[PDB]
């Protein structure tokens, strides 16, 4: 028994294994997409606000 | 039409990657020579990190290269210094600039120049280095050139690569052929830029299915041996 | 469904535990020769068309190009 | 023969078994694929 | 609960034959294959575009910019491509082994085949490139051929003079909705053949043994499923662009038309048969007829025997039948010129008179060696 | 023949109990709903375009320049507001006669309510209005609640840092394929109904009065068909912008924000009563309960007797409860200010005081009356 | 489905064919009185709840208006 079972646990950590691995990946793809990543630029003028306001 | 022979490309290899060093060196190429005709649109200063250059070299070769566009207070267009987010500079503003400054033809955007075309990585290189005269009873018009690779013999763009037409950075001798082979594999780069990446997933899926298979054949061995023993017998009362 | 598929009678089936027997008996065994069995009784009904199938392949590569190797005789 | 009376005969273990194994398994397939792949290229 | 029982009426307590191959496999592959695409298709819909101006963009965007999207996109391209071939095997085995005798499941069945290679062309339009577009163009120009309402049809799909963004917004919307459509008439499909159950590959009886499915044939079905995941796989990490076309890798530009355009592999044999003939009108006919000649096939069943296992001369006629088959699928790629068009006629011609003649005579023949005609 | 046999089951030979209301029609009308938004979507998806820039253009292109497509789209928004008013009316059938006690039916009804109402959430932030860029903020922000699992998985449905073209697209996708699991979810709510039979208004076994569906519930469900089709068409032919909101004219600003936000009118009992709870947590969850109290409808049960037809005490706590989210519908319309919070206060502890609380203890009371407690 | 839906006993059922009948028989003759006979038994338990809630809308609407009266106190 532990033989045969022994290879039904083995196979089913591989598919596991492959399972987190496919779902996961989709997961990302619904994630941030490379080019939206890259925003973290920004550039402001101090001269452009007088006090008591907002901009 | 001549059909491009098989070049023993190492990221041809199966297993195989693409060399990052050819790569940056075939980029290199383009912002020096192609670039200014051509148009790596789908490319971006942001696709380097991590492939040819870090992201402080690509950031200067970005900021080397200027933006024209984008409206400001005045909805006034104004040029500014590229990032890593803005993507390859464009040789013409558009398809007319296009044929305009390259005798009427129209220099196709390379972004992926290697997928659109069938011998893709070799017929680039067949071309690039497959200038040749035209032989006896053809004759070309001016603004065209024999290339036997090129579709009827007569593309449009003359020969970009002469000998030591750039000097490579990092000082590999600069011949016209180390010069095709490295923009041809930078044109595969851009082309796809996970070939290393989707060679490394079919490795592990590989492995993954090579474990799997076996034993789930195994178990439906198993759960049909039952069967596969089973002995019919015949036994009329008589 | 089952019980209701069809009627036999006296026919006696033995069978075995799969943990009882052998996972693959024989397999190489006799599994070759049983191959082999099974495509000798099945070569000569599949394999003579796909045979003429790969000449007449190779013979129209062959014959377009020679149609398109240009008339020696002509332009002369 | 002790495994099987004792990770293996119980369903409950059988699942627990496969579950640990399979969070050790993608380290160590991690591990040992990366390394191959690294080696080939 | 009411429910568990169509589970247990369909999968788990259905009697099913023993002795069947691995070709029944296929069909379940299908079904996967189904759900694949649609999976695929669906992640694709999250970031794709029905624009002009954007849509090889957009394609371009999924391929560069989106986490593992170059893979979900050759996924779905390759899978296509593998459900053709699963397909294309069904049907084979549905010929060989008698199995168009359950009449009503191989009508449903080429309603299906239909259906799917709508969406095939569609999807396969839907990139926007320059093969697309010649490619979208042609088969639409297909439908002017009708006799009468042949060019309002055409210009009604197109929803202008030419196809431009007015159809690829609309093939967008009907490449989206039918494979859900798909999956109801496989559930019709599926339930034709309950009444019925599965055939075996000796054509018998085999109501005297009968097995369990989901101890017995699941794990076969998972199997068959894991190997066609190996070849899906190493089609889309190894060899991604085997079996596409370059040229759909260049922007759709109306003013220059591909020199070369083929219609993708699994659509070349239809398209060997359209060039054969002269008539325009009659390509198309013979065309549809190509596909529609298998729904015609359950009458054409004159043998007292079911399946080919022990039908030798008609197994001779069916292997040159997959012979030339396969010649149509290689003159569709080869170009217009001597000799591939006579290929293309005879192959044509005798792939008709195989089917409509050349079988019921010799299950006619091979009564008579058996004493039974 | 098999499909003839499923046929005559559910819609020809079905028996139905004979004296069931016209409030037993709703249940079809939403079938038909369903199938008209699908079809109506699928005539907006021909011309639609997910794009952030280029949205707004293609409603406006969609209103001014296709032929008729001023009325599909209006009939698509205006068979939305039909939708859930069909929808609201057969949960109020099922509440007050007693139906929850099928308990698997309305199980699959309250998942189906939840999809729905998903569906239209999605389907109004599609058009890209300013109404529909911050409605579909604030309601993903909501999302923002949780607070180790919340704020990355609504970055996750944004796509990105906050709602953009991104989730547009991803928006579309599923706003497009969710009615399909609709439409599958109401085959598999038809089922386990058909287990049991529909229910009478006096809630007593019906077994002895049963008649044919063909001839007197068919011509009674085509009549209520005509009279939601006379009330859609006079709601989109006559007054098609009522039910509508003007703010969602103007294009999606991100710099500014519409002064008066609000929910569609379906929306705003729940929102009502989120607005309430002080806590954002405890707002979402009761705003979750608001719509889960009633899959947790059949276990509070406590009368012999099935519908509210014989039970006078158990009617006036049905209609105060009516009453009071005809209440929570106008507070969440009205600003924040007084006296519009405390109502909201209120009508949310009345409406989970009188579903959680006073109907059991009610229906014990008049059990008690009747000499049977 | 029907034939083991329930089981009666001696109850005799009376029916006429739908041509022989008037379509609308006495409609307006007792539709009126037996409309008007329904209302009256359930009206007493589906209004009340509903007036109130007129009410209370009529209430708060004029109570906020109000509240944004200015005070005539306030800057005085
Ligand atoms: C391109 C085509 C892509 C097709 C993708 C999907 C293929 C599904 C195949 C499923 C399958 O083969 O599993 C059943 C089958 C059941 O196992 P079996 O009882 O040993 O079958 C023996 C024969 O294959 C039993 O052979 P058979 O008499 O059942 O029929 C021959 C068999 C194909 O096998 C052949 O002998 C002909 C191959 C050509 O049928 C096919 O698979 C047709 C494949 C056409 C391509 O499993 C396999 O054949 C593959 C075993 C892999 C073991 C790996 C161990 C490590
Ligand atoms: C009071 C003036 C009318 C009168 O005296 O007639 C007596 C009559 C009452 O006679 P009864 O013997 O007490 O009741 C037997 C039914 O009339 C037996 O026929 P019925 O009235 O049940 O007819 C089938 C029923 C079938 O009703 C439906 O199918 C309704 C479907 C759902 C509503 C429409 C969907 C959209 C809902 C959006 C909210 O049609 C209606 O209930 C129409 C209601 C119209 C109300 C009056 C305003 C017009 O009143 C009507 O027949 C009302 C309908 C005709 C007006
Ligand atoms: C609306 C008022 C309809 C009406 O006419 O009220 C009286 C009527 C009495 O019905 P009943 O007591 O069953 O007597 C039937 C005698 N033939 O009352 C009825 O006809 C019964 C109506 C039951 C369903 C009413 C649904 C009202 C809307 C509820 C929406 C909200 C439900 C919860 C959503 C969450
Ligand atoms: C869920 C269905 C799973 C079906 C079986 C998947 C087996 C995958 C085995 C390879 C895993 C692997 O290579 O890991 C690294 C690799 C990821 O690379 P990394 O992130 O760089 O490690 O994972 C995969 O290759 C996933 C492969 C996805 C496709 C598998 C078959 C899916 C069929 C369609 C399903 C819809
Ligand atoms: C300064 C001008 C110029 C430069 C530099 C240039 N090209 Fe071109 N190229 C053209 C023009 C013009 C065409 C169009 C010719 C035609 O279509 O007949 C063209 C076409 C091509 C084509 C075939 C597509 C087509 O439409 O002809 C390939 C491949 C190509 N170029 C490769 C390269 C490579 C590789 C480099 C540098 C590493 C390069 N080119 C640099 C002008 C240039
Ligand atoms: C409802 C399910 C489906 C959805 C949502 C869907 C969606 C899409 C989308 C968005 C594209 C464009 C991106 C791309 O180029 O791949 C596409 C392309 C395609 N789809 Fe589908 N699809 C579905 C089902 C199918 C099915 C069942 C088939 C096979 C019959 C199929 C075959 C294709 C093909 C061949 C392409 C073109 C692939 C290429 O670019 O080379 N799709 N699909
Ligand atoms: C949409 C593509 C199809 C799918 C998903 C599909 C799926 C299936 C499935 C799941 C089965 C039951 C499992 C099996 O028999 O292997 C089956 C059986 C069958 N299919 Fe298909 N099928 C498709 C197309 C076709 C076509 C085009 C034909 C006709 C040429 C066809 C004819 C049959 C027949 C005859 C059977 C019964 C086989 C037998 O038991 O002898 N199917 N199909
Ligand atoms: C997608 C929207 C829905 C549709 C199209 C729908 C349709 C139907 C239909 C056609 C019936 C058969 C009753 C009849 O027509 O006479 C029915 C019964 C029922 N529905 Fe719904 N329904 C929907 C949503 C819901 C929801 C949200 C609930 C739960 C709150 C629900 C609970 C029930 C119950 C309990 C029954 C059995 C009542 C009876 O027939 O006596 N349904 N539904
Ligand atoms: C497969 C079925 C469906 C498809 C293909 C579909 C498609 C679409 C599309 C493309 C739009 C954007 C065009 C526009 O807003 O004018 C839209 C809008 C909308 N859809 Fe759907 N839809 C479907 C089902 C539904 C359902 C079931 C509902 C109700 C839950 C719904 C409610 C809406 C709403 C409220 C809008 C926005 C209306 C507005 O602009 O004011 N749709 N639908
Ligand atoms: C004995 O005859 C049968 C049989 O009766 C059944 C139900 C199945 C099971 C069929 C499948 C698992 C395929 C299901 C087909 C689908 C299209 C699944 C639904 C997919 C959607 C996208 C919906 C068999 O594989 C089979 O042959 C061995
Ligand atoms: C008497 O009891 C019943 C009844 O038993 C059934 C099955 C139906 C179902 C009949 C319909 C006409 C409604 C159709 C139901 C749907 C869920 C439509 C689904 C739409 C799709 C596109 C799927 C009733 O409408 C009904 O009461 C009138």
């Amino acid at each position: 028994k532990g033989f045969s079972y022994l290879v039904t646990a083995t196979t089913t950590v591989g598919v596991a294994y492959a399972a987190k691995n496919v779902v996961s990946q989709f997961v990302s793809s619904m994630s941030a997409s490379a080019d939206v990543l890259a925003m973290s630029k920004i550039e402001i003028k101090l001269s452009d606000i007088p006090e008591g306001k907002n901009m | 039409e001549l059909h491009p022979p098989s070049y023993p490309w190492s990221h041809r290899g199966l297993l195989s990657s693409l060399d990052h060093t050819s790569i940056r060196r075939g980029f290199q190429v383009y912002k020096q020579v192609c670039s200014s005709c051509h148009s790596m649109d789908y490319v971006a200063y942001r696709h380097l990190v991590g492939v040819c250059y870090t992201e402080e070299e690509a950031k200067a070769l970005a900021e080397e290269v200027e933006v024209q566009d984008g409206p400001n207070d005045d909805g006034e267009m104004f040029m500014r210094p590229g990032k890593l987010s803005d993507y390859f500079p464009k040789p013409y503003p558009n398809p007319e600039a296009a044929r305009a400054a390259n005798n009427g033809a129209l220099p196709p955007d390379l972004s992926y120049i290697v997928r659109a075309r069938h011998g893709g990585e070799d017929y680039v290189f067949s071309l690039l280095t497959g200038y040749c005269e035209p032989p006896t009873g053809v004759s070309l018009r001016e603004g065209l050139y024999f290339n036997p690779y090129f579709p009827g013999q007569a593309i449009g763009m003359a020969p970009p690569i002469y000998t030591e037409v750039l000097e490579y950075d990092d000082g590999t001798p600069a011949t016209m052929s180390q010069v095709a082979k490295d923009v041809a594999t930078f044109l595969r780069w851009a082309s796809e830029p996970e070939h290393d990446h989707r060679k490394r997933m079919g490795l592990k899926m590989l492995l993954m299915m090579g474990l799997l298979l076996p034993l789930t054949y195994a178990m439906k061995r198993h759960k049909w041996s039952v069967l596969k023993s089973r002995k019919l017998a015949y036994r009329p009362p008589k | 469904e089952f019980g209701n598929l069809a009627r036999i009678r006296h026919v006696i089936s033995y069978s075995l535990s799969p943990f009882e027997q052998r996972a693959f008996p024989s397999y190489f065994s006799k599994g070759i020769p049983n191959v082999l069995r099974r495509t000798r009784e099945r070569i000569l009904r599949v394999a003579p068309p796909f045979v003429v199938v790969y000449l007449i392949y190779t013979w129209g590569n062959q014959e377009f190009e020679q149609s398109k190797r240009k008339n020696p005789a002509m332009y002369e | 023969s002790r495994l099987y009376s004792l990770l293996f005969r119980r369903t409950s273990t059988f699942a627990l078994t496969i579950a640990v194994g399979a969070l050790f398994f993608e380290r160590a397939f991690d591990q040992g694929a990366d390394a191959i792949y690294e080696h080939i290229n | 609960h009411p429910l568990f029982k169509i589970i247990n009426h369909s999968f788990i307590d259905l009697p099913a034959p023993s002795n069947i191959s691995s070709w029944w496999n296929f069909g379940s592959l299908l079904g996967v294959c189904l759900m694949v695409q649609i999976i695929t298709g669906l992640f694709l819909a999250m970031h794709y575009t029905s624009d002009t101006m954007t849509a090889f963009s957009s394609v371009t965007h999924i391929c560069r910019d989106v986490n593992y999207g170059w893979l979900i996109r050759y996924m779905h391209a390759n899978g296509a491509s593998m459900f053709f071939i699963c397909l294309f095997l069904h049907v084979g085995r549905g010929l060989y082994y008698g199995s168009y005798t359950f009449m009503e499941t191989w009508n449903i069945g080429v309603l299906l085949l239909f259906a799917v290679m709508a969406t095939a062309f569609m999807g396969y339009v839907l990139p926007w490139g320059q093969m697309s577009f010649w490619g979208a163009t042609v088969i639409t120009n297909l439908l002017s051929a009708i006799p009468y309402i042949g060019t309002t049809l055409v210009e009604w799909i197109w929803g202008g003079f030419s196809v431009d963004k007015a159809t690829l917004t609309r093939f967008f919307a009907f490449h989206f909705i039918l494979p859900f459509i798909i999956a109801a008439l496989a559930i019709v499909h599926l339930l034709f053949l309950h009444e019925t159950g599965s055939n075996n590959p000796t054509g018998l009886n085999s109501d005297a043994d009968k097995i369990p499915f989901h101890p017995y044939y699941t794990i076969k079905d998972i199997l068959g499923i894991l190997i066609m995941f190996l070849i899906l796989m190493t089609l889309v990490l190894f060899f991604p662009d085997m079996l596409g076309d370059p040229d759909n890798y260049m922007p759709a530009n109306p003013l220059n038309t591909p020199p070369h355009i083929k219609p993708e592999w699994y659509f070349l044999f239809a398209y060997a048969i359209l060039r054969s003939i002269p008539n325009k009108l009659g390509g198309v006919l013979a065309l549809i007829l190509s596909i529609l000649i298998l729904a015609l096939m359950p009458f054409l069943h004159t043998s007292k025997q079911r399946s080919l296992m022990f039908r030798p001369i008609t197994q001779i006629l069916y292997w040159i039948l997959v012979a030339n088959l396969l010649i149509l699928t290689w003159i569709g790629g080869q170009p217009v010129e001597h000799p591939f068009i006579i290929i293309g006629q005879l192959a044509s011609i005798s792939y008709f008179s195989i089917i409509l003649i050349l079988m019921p005579i010799s299950g006619i023949i091979e009564d008579k060696m058996l004493k039974l005609y």
